[PDB]
């Protein structure tokens, strides 16, 4: 809203972290690299320390 | 020992998966060194043609 742009259109996609490392890459590639997003964010687990 | 010869990301990963899930060694033949950030030791990628 606050952006001039006008050929720029803001999409926003919310995935949840999967608890498995194993089921994380499926979850990741399925749902991330298909919508063709910009950037991914990192946020920390819910562990102190993982 | 696994031979392999993928040609896809998905297959490196499917291979990848089918490695840590079985315990055994898999080696995979690639023509390029396709970049991969796993720290699985029990997966291994061959690349044929290597950098020049």
């Amino acid at each position: 809203k606050r952006h001039g742009s006008w050929k720029i259109q803001l999409n926003a996609t919310s995935v949840t972290h999967k608890p498995n490392a194993i089921q994380m890459a499926l979850s990741v590639c399925e749902d991330l690299i298909s919508s063709q997003v910009y950037a991914i964010l990192v946020s920390h687990p819910p562990t102190p320390n993982d | 020992a696994l031979l392999a010869f993928p040609q896809s990301q998905g297959e490196m990963m499917e291979l990848d998966l089918v490695s840590l899930v079985l315990h055994i060694p898999v080696i995979s033949i690639v023509r390029h060194e396709f970049p991969r950030e796993s720290q699985n030791p029990l997966h291994l990628q061959l690349s044929l043609e290597n950098s020049l």
